[PDB]
């Protein structure tokens, strides 16, 4: 069968039978050639984009035809294939054809046995050759001369030409007729190679075909791309127009009619050289192997490691499949197959080199890092798309600071700020679709087994795209230039720095009635307002005693302006876990790492504005299990996109529902219809936990079967039931195979034991408790207890929130804190 | 309708549409119970591969079916808008249009548009 050997050279001249992919067209084209002679210009065309295998295809037809010339009644002799790009820049195609035709005639005359016949045929052959030579100047002249007139009137020729004068077509027509008699063939096959290397040379081929190869004894088969031929023919019809006419008739009404004529000039020029019934299109691998199932009459296999037989080959869809699936850390489904179908649409030359590079590097490793292996192949084939788009070419600059830069520019050219961070190859241009998988390999390799810096993709790489789309808005390019520089895109030193910076960006937005509850953050008040009712006092920082003191310390993000304002956000919590996990494995280093995130970090308003010893022992316990599980994390590129998509949507749901529940008195209470400054931030970390948990069950590589069930994807807003039920269902499903939880949700498993997020999940006044909601909370705690090994809060610690010691396992002061822009006038209803 | 014929891939498209996809404003502007439910979904999918195989769809009818559908909604949104009266809930009468009377006459729109130009 058709088996591709990636260690065979795979060259047009190195292809043998059972290696040809277009075996059907090689068979089909041959009889159509013979039938056109067995029964005027007779020209066949083989269309296909560059890299489809046109040169490999065109030699096979010549090779097959020469094999059994004698057996068939009609005899066809084939010239050696002519490559117009390799010929001299000024050598006419008529000279090249005659020189190759002369060789076959000369070699056949030396095979003659009768001296009487050899002398007669050779004399007639050189008679025609001497007349082409006498007329070759007509092909190449810068001017005419009256001395040529005596040659045109030179009718004293022994041979007969029907047309008077010095006609090059008649001389070549009789020369071909003579060559057919000498070679004893019914027709001669002139074969042309691709012009895609340099399509300016294709005009000489096209002009020679119509001017000279009009004989009934000539068959012409040409290859190339009809678009490239079209771009070449159209450019010559413009040269037929008077140059001065093109500026004096520059009106759009007349310009739209010159283009109409040239389109008609171009339309029939193609139709008269290459008849549609004589055309043959080279099909791509996606049109050969098809989708799952048969989906195609041609089956193609491939060899992956040397020492193969024919039995142990692999389907090319599978070979591109496993390479994409294992390389990009994907799992079987639409996403892992959408990429494969994108590679099957690429040219075969590009497809083979991606396949060949991968499976020769892979065999080197066995004498692993499959994402390193694939990214080597993908990077090495998409340079032109990578360069044109504006990506990074340096392997030393394979850093996530630049990876955020390209993503912002990738979606800027993609103009898709909603799904552009997905990196799916759905881009309009193939150049952007080629970069999509390359960028996908960057996320699947650089962020491979790195629980720290993958959130920087979620927080800077894909996060900044969402923030730029809504709250921000050539001057637009200059405006983009201001945002990309000020926001520190490409200059990222810490995730919290971006988190600090974005709090000053998402704040600048018009909100209904001007309530300082923005997307994912609450604008805490740095002042004190009179007549503040209830047990809700000013935001006190000293009241936070213990671990909970550092929880909001990172969360607070002061902004320097004419009126300084502070924000507590979930991004700073996301910034903390990224930077804290970006440290060593020693207690001394992690202690030296906390000061970076708990210190008073502060950013500045953008110009485009008109305005804990015991904790560290638990922190290292988290990191004691991080490295045991961090090395097993294989996150797909779209997995960060899928997780962030739910995250960005959850914050809008939370910032909308909770904003209108900041009533006057008794907001903690018992009802869920009233919220406080800590209730909003309670679900923000819960949203992040939910966003990580949901899509990771669906779209992670280390977890094959989904563990949510066929339920509904409702995000927790104002209620913890949504987050509770999914974990409850998870335990039952894992019991069937006795599966663990550390490897089922490694991103979520290690986001549960994080001591930074522990205070923010159970605020004292930010909690929603009720008699019917306690049945949800009694399951909210019965599941997290088992997965970790103990309970984050004891019975007395947990019971205090539901219904007198101040403890650091929960927030203490943010619950009563006021929010800027929230006037406490209307009391809570019931 | 663009799915497999087994019992597994049906849920893949089924559960996909359950989640309300995120959507942001375009920049051009100024600013159990499902185990047997999927069987009925697969029951209709057992038909999509059983009837339309012998259809002969032209390209004129697709626009014709859509054009009838498009114009029909332009009348529903013009007449049901004023019929949001005080007692429009549970619209046993005709002029009492609830959020379902404005909705029910949008799915019969698809059924009607695939019969006039069918
Ligand atoms: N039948 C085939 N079997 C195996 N590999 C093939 C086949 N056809 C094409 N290829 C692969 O695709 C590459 C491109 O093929 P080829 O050079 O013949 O086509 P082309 O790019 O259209 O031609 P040209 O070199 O004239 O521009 C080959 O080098 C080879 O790697």
């Amino acid at each position: 069968k058709i088996i591709i050997n990636l260690f065979a050279p795979n060259l047009p001249g190195s292809t043998k039978e059972d290696d040809l992919i277009q075996k059907s067209l090689r068979d089909q084209l041959v009889e159509s050639i013979r039938n056109s002679i067995a029964y005027g210009r007779n020209v066949f065309f083989v269309d296909g984009t560059r890299g489809a295998g046109k040169t490999t295809f065109i030699n096979s037809v010549v090779k097959s035809l020469n094999s059994d010339q004698d057996d068939v009644k009609v005899n066809i002799k084939c010239l050696p294939t002519i490559d117009p790009t390799k010929l001299p820049r000024h050598e006419p195609i008529l000279v090249t054809v005659t020189a190759r035709l002369n060789k076959m005639v000369s070699d056949k005359l030396k095979g003659y046995w009768a001296s009487n016949d050899y002398r007669k045929q050779k004399e007639q052959w050189q008679n025609h050759l001497a007349q082409l030579q006498r007329g070759l100047h007509l092909l190449t002249d810068k001017e005419y001369k009256p001395e040529y007139f005596s040659d045109a009137l030179k009718l004293d020729a022994q041979l007969d030409y029907s047309i008077g004068g010095q006609d090059l077509s008649e001389i070549f027509e009789e020369l071909v007729k003579r060559a057919c008699e000498i070679l004893d063939c019914k027709a001669i096959l002139i074969t042309f190679d691709d012009i895609d290397t340099q399509f300016d040379a294709g005009w000489d081929v096209l002009e020679s075909i119509r001017k000279f190869f009009n004989s009934r004894k000539l068959v012409v088969v040409a290859t190339g791309d009809l678009r490239l031929y079209s771009q070449l023919i159209r450019g010559k019809q413009y040269e037929n127009y008077s140059k001065t006419l093109l500026e004096q008739e520059k009106e759009s009404v007349r310009l739209a009619e010159r283009g109409y004529m040239v389109e008609h000039l171009e339309q029939q020029y193609l139709l008269k050289l290459f008849p549609v019934q004589k055309r043959i299109q080279l099909k791509t691998m996606l049109q050969l192997v098809g989708e799952k199932g048969k989906a195609g009459k041609e089956e193609i296999k491939v060899k992956t490691e040397p020492g193969m037989q024919d039995i142990d080959a692999i389907d090319v869809r599978q070979a591109i499949g496993d390479a994409v699936r294992e390389g990009l850390n994907l799992r079987e489904g639409s996403d892992a197959d959408m990429y494969v179908n994108e590679l099957l649409k690429q040219p075969v030359r590009l497809l083979m080199q991606v396949l060949q590079d991968f499976y020769t590097k892979k065999y080197h490793a066995t004498s692993l890092s499959v994402p390193n292996l694939l990214r080597n192949a993908l990077y090495g084939s998409m340079l032109s798309s990578i360069y044109r788009a504006g990506l990074n070419y340096e392997q030393h600059r394979f850093g996530m600071d630049s990876l955020c830069k390209d993503i912002f520019t990738y979606v800027k050219q993609d103009r898709d700020f909603n799904t552009g961070f997905y990196l799916r190859p759905q881009s309009e241009s193939e150049a952007l679709r080629n970069c999509s998988i390359y960028l996908a390999s960057q996320v699947s390799e650089n962020c491979q087994g790195s629980l720290s810096k993958f959130l920087q993709m979620l927080l800077v790489g894909c996060g900044s795209v969402s923030i730029f789309n809504q709250f921000v808005t050539e001057k637009f390019e200059q405006l983009i230039s201001e945002y990309v520089a000020y926001m520190s895109v490409g200059r990222i030193e810490s995730a919290s720095h971006w988190a600090n910076r974005c709090c000053a960006v998402v704040a600048n937005s018009p909100n209904d009635e001007k309530i300082g509850v923005f997307l994912g953050m609450v604008q805490l008040n740095r002042k004190s307002r009179q007549h503040m009712p209830g047990g809700y006092k000013k935001f006190n920082i000293d009241t936070e005693n213990g671990l909970a003191k550092a929880a909001m310390a990172s969360s607070l993000s002061t902004v320097a302006s004419n009126n300084l304002m502070d924000f507590c956000s979930v991004f700073n919590l996301i910034g903390a876990i990224a930077d804290i996990s970006a440290c060593r494995c020693e207690r001394s280093a992690i202690t030296n790492a906390f000061n970076k995130v708990i210190a008073q970090t502060t950013c500045i308003v953008p110009p485009w504005s008109e305005a804990f010893s015991d904790a560290i022992t638990k922190v290292e316990q988290w990191l004691k299990n991080v490295n045991e599980i961090e090395i097993g994390i294989r996150p797909s590129a779209l997995l960060i996109g899928k997780v962030w998509s739910r995250f960005y949507f959850n914050l809008n749901n939370v910032a909308d529902q909770h904003k209108t529940r900041l009533y006057r008195n008794a907001e903690h209470g018992r009802m869920a219809s009233q919220s406080n400054a800590a209730k909003i931030m309670r679900f923000n970390v819960l949203a992040f936990l939910h966003a990580v948990l949901v899509e990771e069950s669906l779209y992670h590589s280390v977890s094959d079967r989904e563990y949510i069930g066929e339920g509904l994807r409702l995000n927790p807003v104002t209620s913890v039931d949504e987050f509770e039920k999914k974990i409850k269902i998870i335990g039952e499903k894992l019991k069937a195979d006795n599966k663990t939880w550390k490897n089922t949700h490694p991103l979520f498993f290690l986001l549960i034991s994080c001591p930074i997020l522990h205070p923010f999940i159970f605020p004292v006044g930010g909690i929603n408790c009720s008699v019917k909601a306690l049945n949800k909370e009694t399951s909210f705690n019965k599941l997290i207890d088992e997965i970790v090994g103990d309970k984050l809060l004891s019975d007395e610690e947990w019971d205090y929130l539901t219904k007198q010691q101040i403890f650091q396992n929960t927030i203490t002061s943010l619950n009563s804190s006021t929010i800027v822009g929230a006037s406490y006038d209307k009391d809570t209803p019931a | 309708s663009a799915c497999r014929c087994e019992r597994s891939a049906i849920t893949n498209a089924f559960n996909k549409v359950i989640a309300q996809t995120t959507c942001i404003v375009p920049p051009w502007s100024e600013a159990t119970e499902f185990s047997d439910a999927i069987t009925k979904v697969e029951q209709w999918l057992k038909n999509v591969n059983e009837i339309e195989i012998g259809i002969r769809p032209s390209a004129l009818l697709i626009g014709k079916v859509w054009s009838r559908f498009y114009f029909n909604l332009n009348n529903v949104a013009d007449q049901h808008k004023t019929r949001l009266y005080r007692n429009a809930e549970h619209g046993r009468m005709a002029s009492q249009s609830n959020a379902a009377k404005i909705m029910r006459f949008n799915v019969l729109a698809f059924l009607h548009a695939v019969l006039v130009e069918e």
